[PDB]
């Protein structure tokens, strides 16, 4: 709290998690939300204006 | 002999995720017969009509 409380610089928004659990984080390319839909497309335009 | 009555590739034209070849050779009248690549015109490197 104090760590939070102290560190305040605007554009960050800061985050304090254990070293391993933040590595395995960054490893983890996955999907983190609960549901997730992909849309895959043959170029970027579409499938983002869809 | 490889591209001008042959057709070999040359390179590929990208669109987006497609990949196309593109290709390069003589027309069709300077394939038909053996005789008609005795007479396959080359500019060689000396300018000249061989
Ligand atoms: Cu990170």
């Amino acid at each position: 709290e104090e760590l939070d409380n102290t560190v305040r610089l605007p554009g960050l928004a800061n985050l304090w998690v254990p070293p391993i659990r933040n590595r395995i984080d960054m490893l983890s390319t996955g999907i983190k939300s609960p549901i997730g839909i992909k849309v895959s497309g043959t170029v970027l335009a579409d499938i983002d204006a869809m | 002999v490889t591209s001008a009555v042959g057709g070999a590739m040359v390179g590929e034209t990208v669109e987006g995720i497609a990949r196309y070849p593109i290709n390069l050779r003589y027309p069709q009248s300077w394939r038909d017969s053996p005789q008609a690549l005795r007479q396959l015109p080359i500019l060689t490197p000396m300018k000249q009509q061989i």
